[PDB]
């Protein structure tokens, strides 16, 4: 319970709105990026040796 | 116009130059993250590691 | 200085119609499929209006255009999808919206509920002439089978099938009329949308319980903002699902073959949303006499309030209503599976056994039990 | 049939007021029925303080409703402490429509 | 103009003795009245009205009274 972590949030960044707002746009930009290579590790973990991306090496250049 | 001069008026509009500032700041990363404007972008510590 | 929601013309209908509208406080998850179906409505035009922007409405080219959709443009077999994902849940909605009504005693709002009825058969005509637009084996069989069942009508059937075909067959120019009606058709079907709304907001709406709600009335925004977001979420949660994972479990095969008219396909039967009724067709021995009875059906909705005779507008406190009902509906499904399968003696009769109990049901069953019930409460 | 299936008949009438659960939530049997404009016309004629508690139970019922829950069954209705207050006025009402119909059609 | 008269005289003496110990005199009143400025009342105004969750009481007829979510909305502004 880190009632002062959720107090400093508060009173910097949620107490006006534009502050707010500007938090989120932040959040987003950062949250897509780890979303999207997280999520793209997964799938390639689950398929692995499948998808051209892991056999091109044995044609490229070769 | 001539009504709107007047000590408060700009008063008024010192006190609100913040909050213009912070709404200003808040287009301008919003229109660069929604259309992933890789002129800017390429000078982030993290989002540049998409761009391939 | 007072709010400027309450004196701008244009803010006034917005304020009126969603900010602030008196609402019961106990309306259930059934009253959200309402502002569903006007959100799918939504989601069925961009899309479709997307695949407009690529497809060329021939006999010939037709099938090719959809192809190239699904492959060559970016993004187009998403689109394509959840237009026609889109289209069933649509009609799910509209199930749902219509059994509410039933069930809980909102038609006796006969103005708003007689106005629906007419939304209900223009949703109808536009998902028919959709499904034509594919231009594939199914399509052009559904299509002449459901366009030939006219020459039953008594002199001037003949006549008023070839003027729909613009020919003596089905070919290009029915495709393109066609097209240009799937096109205009919705955008009617939202204008007749605002008079729903309309001749409902001067009444107000009904509460599960069946009594006045004047008591417990709620604003609107905060409270059913919230509530039917959450619903649009579960929606989108279905829709992408199906389309997804598993797009293709609700069509039916064989559409993806090109028209052929020299050709019919062992099985034709219509799509899972008309099945119901193609039964209560097939069943009538005469031609023209199947005809009367898939007309005289939908028509028994516009009779509903007629029939009505109980002192309680709500069923909740009719437990032997509520046994009819769900009755009724296993009934509805019975009927839609026995679309799906080949004629034969165990279908026929079990379909001829549906589609009159569908019928007394309606007729008789239920409004000598709405007395019977009256009796017993010494009313 | 007379004290023999009177008694039997009044059973099945608690057996029937019993399925249907109005009582659960507080409600009478008459706070149940429609309201056509018959009804409105009665309730108008109500004294205050019928109609004040008319109204109270409405909204608590509702009010539960909300909830999904009901009362406990300490306070759910009986079948034998009923009253009948808004059957004399709606018998009024309706006499009244169907003698001025009855001249009406002469 | 409170203090003119007797009375209100011996009733601020009472009152302020059990409140502060002791009794301010009008001077020190004036003193710090003068240093409140524009800033200060923005800074203590939006210490305990800004987005705070407030009490309501409403006796009569109240069916137009907005309900406590609309109430608590009114506490902030969107805009700023
Ligand atoms: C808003 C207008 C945005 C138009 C430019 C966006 C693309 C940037 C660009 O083309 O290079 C110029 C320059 C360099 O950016 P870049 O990221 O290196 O180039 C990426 C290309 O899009 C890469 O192009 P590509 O050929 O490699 O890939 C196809 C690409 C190319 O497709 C497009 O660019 C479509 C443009 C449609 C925009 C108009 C839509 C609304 C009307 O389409 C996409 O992948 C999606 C990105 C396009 C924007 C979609 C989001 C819009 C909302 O970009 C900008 O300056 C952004 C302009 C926004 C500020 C306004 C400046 C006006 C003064
Ligand atoms: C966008 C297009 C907006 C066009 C507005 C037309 C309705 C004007 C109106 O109702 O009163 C304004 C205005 C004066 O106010 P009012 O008559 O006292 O009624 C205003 C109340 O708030 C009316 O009381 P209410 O708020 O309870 O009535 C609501 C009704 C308002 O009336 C309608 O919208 C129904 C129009 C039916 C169109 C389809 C007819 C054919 C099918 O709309 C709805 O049912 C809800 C629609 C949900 C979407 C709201 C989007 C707002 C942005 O009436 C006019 O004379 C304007 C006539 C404009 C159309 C002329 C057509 C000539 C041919
Ligand atoms: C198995 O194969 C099959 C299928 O699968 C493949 C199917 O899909 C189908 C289903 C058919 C599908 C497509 C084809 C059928 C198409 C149609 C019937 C309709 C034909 C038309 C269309 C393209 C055009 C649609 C028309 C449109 C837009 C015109 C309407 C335009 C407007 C603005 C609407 C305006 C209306 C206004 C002002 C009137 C206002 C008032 C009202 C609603 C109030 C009601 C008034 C009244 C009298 C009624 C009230 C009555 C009262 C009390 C009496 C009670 C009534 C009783 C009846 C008892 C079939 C048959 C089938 O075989
Ligand atoms: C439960 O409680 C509730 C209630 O009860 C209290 C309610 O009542 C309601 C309210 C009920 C509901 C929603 C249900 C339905 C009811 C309604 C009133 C609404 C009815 C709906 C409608 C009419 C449909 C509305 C619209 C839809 C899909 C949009 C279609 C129309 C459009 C404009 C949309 C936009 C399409 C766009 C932009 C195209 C995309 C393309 C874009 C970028 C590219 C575009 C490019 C161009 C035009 C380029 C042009 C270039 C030109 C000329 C060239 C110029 C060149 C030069 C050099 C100058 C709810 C929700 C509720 O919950
Ligand atoms: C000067 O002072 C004044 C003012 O200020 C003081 C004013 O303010 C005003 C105020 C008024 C105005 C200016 C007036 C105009 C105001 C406006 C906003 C302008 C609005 C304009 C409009 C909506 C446009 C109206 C026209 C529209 C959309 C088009 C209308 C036509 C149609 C959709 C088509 C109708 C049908 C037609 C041609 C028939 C052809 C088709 C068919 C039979 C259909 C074929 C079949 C099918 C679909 C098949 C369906 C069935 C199928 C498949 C199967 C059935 C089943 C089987 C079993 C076979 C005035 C007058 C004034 O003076
Ligand atoms: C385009 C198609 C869109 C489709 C959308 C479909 C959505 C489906 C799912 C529906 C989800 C519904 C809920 C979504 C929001 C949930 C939270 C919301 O309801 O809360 C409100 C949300 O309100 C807003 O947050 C208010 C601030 C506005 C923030 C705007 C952010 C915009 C970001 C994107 C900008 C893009 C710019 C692009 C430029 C080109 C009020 O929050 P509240 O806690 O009571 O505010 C207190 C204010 N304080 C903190 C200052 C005290
Ligand atoms: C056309 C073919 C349609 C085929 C679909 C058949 C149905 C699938 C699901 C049916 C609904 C299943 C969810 C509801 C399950 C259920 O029984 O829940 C119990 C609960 C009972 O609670 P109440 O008595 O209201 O009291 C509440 C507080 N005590 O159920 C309900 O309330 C149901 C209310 C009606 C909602 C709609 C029910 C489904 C209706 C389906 C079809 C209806 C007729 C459609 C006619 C037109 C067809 C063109
Ligand atoms: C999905 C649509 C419903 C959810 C998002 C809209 C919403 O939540 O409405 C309320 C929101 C905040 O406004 P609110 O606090 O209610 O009152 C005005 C401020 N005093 O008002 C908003 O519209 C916030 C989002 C736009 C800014
Ligand atoms: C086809 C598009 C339709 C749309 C967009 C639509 C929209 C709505 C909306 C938003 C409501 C109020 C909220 C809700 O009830 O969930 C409503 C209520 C209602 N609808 Fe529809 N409707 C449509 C079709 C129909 C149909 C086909 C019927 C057939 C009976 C119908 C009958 C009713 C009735 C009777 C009500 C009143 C509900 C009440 O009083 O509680 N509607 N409609
Ligand atoms: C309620 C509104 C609508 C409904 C219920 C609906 C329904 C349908 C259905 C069921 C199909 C068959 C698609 C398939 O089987 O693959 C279809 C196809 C199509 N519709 Fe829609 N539609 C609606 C609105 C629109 C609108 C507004 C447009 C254009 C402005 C449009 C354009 C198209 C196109 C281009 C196709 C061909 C797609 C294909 O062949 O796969 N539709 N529609």
């Amino acid at each position: 319970a880190a009632a002062t972590l959720t107090s400093k949030l508060y009173s910097l960044l949620f107490r006006r709105t534009s502050t707010f707002a500007l938090t989120i746009i932040v959040g987003v930009m950062f949250f897509e990026r780890a979303f999207d290579q997280g999520a793209d590790a997964i799938y390639d973990h689950i398929n692995e040796g499948k998808l051209w991306k892991h056999i091109k090496h044995k044609y490229e250049n070769k | 116009v001539t009504r709107f001069l007047g000590p408060r008026y700009r008063e008024l509009v010192k006190n609100w130059v913040p909050t213009a500032y912070t709404w200003g700041a808040v287009g301008a990363v919003g229109l660069v993250w929604a259309t992933d404007w890789r002129l800017i972008l390429d000078w982030v510590p993290y989002i540049n590691g998409k761009f391939k | 200085m007072t709010p400027m929601r309450k004196t701008n013309p244009l803010m006034k209908l917005i304020n009126h119609s969603f900010i602030d509208l008196p609402t019961p406080s106990n309306i259930s998850a059934w009253w959200n499929f309402g502002s569903l179906l006007g959100a799918c409505l939504i989601l069925q035009i961009t899309t479709g209006l997307f695949l407009a922007m690529h497809y060329s409405p021939d006999a010939s080219t037709a099938f090719s255009s959809i192809a190239h959709i699904t492959r060559d443009v970016n993004y187009g077999w998403i689109i394509r999808y959840l237009h026609a994902n889109g289209a069933s849940m649509f009609f799910i909605c509209l199930f749902l919206h219509i059994g509410r009504g039933l069930y809980y005693g909102s038609f006796l709002y006969s103005e708003t509920w007689n106005i629906g009825i007419i939304l209900l058969l223009a949703t109808m005509a536009t998902a028919f002439m959709g499904y034509v637009l594919p231009w594939g084996q199914m399509s052009f069989w559904g299509a002449t089978v459901i366009t030939n069942l006219l020459s039953a009508i008594p002199y001037i059937g003949t006549d008023l099938v070839q003027w729909i075909w613009g020919g003596y067959s089905v070919d290009s120019p029915t495709l393109t009329r066609f097209f240009t009606f799937h096109f205009i058709l919705p955008f009617i079907i939202a204008a007749l949308a605002t008079l729903h709304l309309l001749f409902l907001h001067e009444t107000g709406s009904n509460n599960p319980l069946g009594i006045t709600s004047h008591s417990d009335k709620i604003t609107f925004h905060p409270y059913y903002t919230i509530k039917d977001a959450l619903g649009l979420l579960l929606f989108l949660l279905s829709l992408m699902t199906l389309t997804l994972f598993s797009p293709d479990l609700l069509g039916d095969p064989d559409n993806y073959t090109l028209a052929n008219p020299l050709n019919t396909p062992p099985h034709i039967k219509p799509e899972w949303y008309f099945l119901f009724a193609y039964t209560i067709l097939r069943s009538v021995p005469n031609k023209l006499g199947g005809v009367l009875a898939l007309l005289l059906s939908i028509l028994i909705l516009a009779m509903i309030p007629i029939l009505h005779m109980s002192k309680q507008q709500s069923m909740m406190f009719r437990p032997l209503s509520q046994s009819l009902y769900w009755l009724l509906a296993a009934d509805l499904l019975i009927l839609t599976w026995i679309g799906g399968q080949p004629v034969s003696y165990p279908f026929t009769i079990i379909g001829q056994v549906a589609s009159v109990l569908y019928f007394t049901t309606i007729l008789i069953l239920m409004p000598t039990i709405s007395l019977i019930e009256n009796k017993m409460l010494k009313w | 049939a007379v004290s023999a299936s009177g008694k039997w008949l009044d059973g099945i009438r608690k057996w029937y007021y019993n399925a249907a659960g109005f009582n659960k939530l507080g409600l009478m049997r008459d706070d149940t029925i429609y309201e056509d404009e018959d009804v409105k016309e009665a309730i108008r004629r109500l004294p205050e303080n019928l109609y004040n508690d008319r109204m109270f139970r409405i909204k608590r019922a509702l009010d539960l409703n909300l909830k999904h829950q009901i009362l406990p069954k300490e306070q759910w209705t009986k079948y034998e402490e009923e009253n009948f207050y808004l059957e004399p006025y709606l018998k009024e009402v309706i006499r009244e429509r169907k003698e001025r119909e009855e001249w009406a059609k002469k | 103009s409170h203090l003119d008269g007797t009375t209100p005289v011996c009733e601020d003496i009472g009152r302020s003795l059990l409140t502060y110990g002791r009794r301010i005199p009008l001077a020190e009143w004036e003193s710090r009245i003068a240093e409140v400025d524009a800033s200060v009342v923005r800074e203590i105004c939006s210490k305990y009205i800004y987005d705070q969750c407030p009490a309501v009481a409403g006796y009569g007829p109240i069916e137009q009274l907005p309900d406590y979510n609309r109430i608590r909305s009114g506490m902030f502004w969107l805009r700023f």
